[PDB]
């Protein structure tokens, strides 16, 4: 299938099924990150070489002042990406267990976080000319087509002056499939390509992560507007 | 997070 509206036979069970499974998973980099922490160095390094680009290279060069970190979770990306870059970050995130660890798991610099929003990205509304920089990280999985499209363009709008909205996540070879056990989706590059091209967003880059392990899916950075 | 081909 290649929707989401195949797929997902309940969209209210969709969504229940997935908050009852992050509501159960301990607040660690290992519950992140589904046993792959072994791969967060790795993953943080190469987004870091894929942000800094649009953060050093002008003309039109993306600010510096604020970022937004959604599906946060415990802070993973707040801590080790987004701090060391932006002056403040805005964190969202649907599980309240993950932000209340990510005032321990963020330590000093974690005093930099603004706002600790608990919100779903289906009903969650950045404020407007707001971010330099909103990041999505392995969660686009968790909306569905439509609420991410939805989404994307609500960030457009919260966007600053030259800011980038970048997206990175696993893709699918082909379709659409669903993990039943955490309740979210994997799309394939055409697919995830055309919802973002068809809400109205330019895409501005495109990189797959290398150096992965072979056994896991691929995943690719996204640099919108 | 990152996934086991299914
Ligand atoms: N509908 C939704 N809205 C906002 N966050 C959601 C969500 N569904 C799942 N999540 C959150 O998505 C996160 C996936 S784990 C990824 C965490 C972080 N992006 C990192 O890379 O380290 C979990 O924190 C979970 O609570």
């Amino acid at each position: 299938r290649g929707s989401t509206s195949e797929v997902i036979e309940d969209e209210k069970q969709f969504y229940s099924k997935a908050k009852t499974y992050w509501k159960q998973i301990p607040p660690t980099v290992d519950g992140m990150l589904g046993g792959y922490g072994h791969i967060s160095s790795i993953d943080i390094n190469s987004s870091r070489k894929f942000l800094q680009r649009f953060l050093r290279e002008g003309p039109n060069k993306t600010g510096t002042s604020c970022a937004l970190d959604c599906g946060a979770g415990i802070g993973r990306i707040t801590k080790r990406l987004l701090l060391p870059l932006f002056r403040e970050v805005d964190m969202v995130d649907i599980t309240e267990d993950f932000l209340v660890q990510a005032k321990t798991y963020l330590g000093e610099e974690g005093k930099r976080v603004r706002n600790y929003f608990c919100c779903g990205l289906q009903d969650f509304t950045p404020e407007p000319d707001s971010y330099d920089v909103i990041w999505i990280q392995w969660v686009i999985g968790h909306l569905t087509d439509q609420h991410l499209a939805e989404f994307l363009r609500r960030c457009k709008g919260s966007l600053r002056p030259n800011g980038i909205i970048v997206i990175k996540d696993n893709m699918a070879q082909e379709g659409v499939i669903l993990d039943d056990v955490d309740s979210s989706v994997c799309r394939d590059l055409d697919v995830v390509r055309r919802i973002i091209c068809s809400a109205g967003l330019s895409l501005l880059a495109e990189e797959r992560q290398e150096n992965l392990p072979d056994e896991i899916y691929h995943v690719y950075s996204f640099a919108l507007r | 997070g990152p996934k086991r081909i299914a």
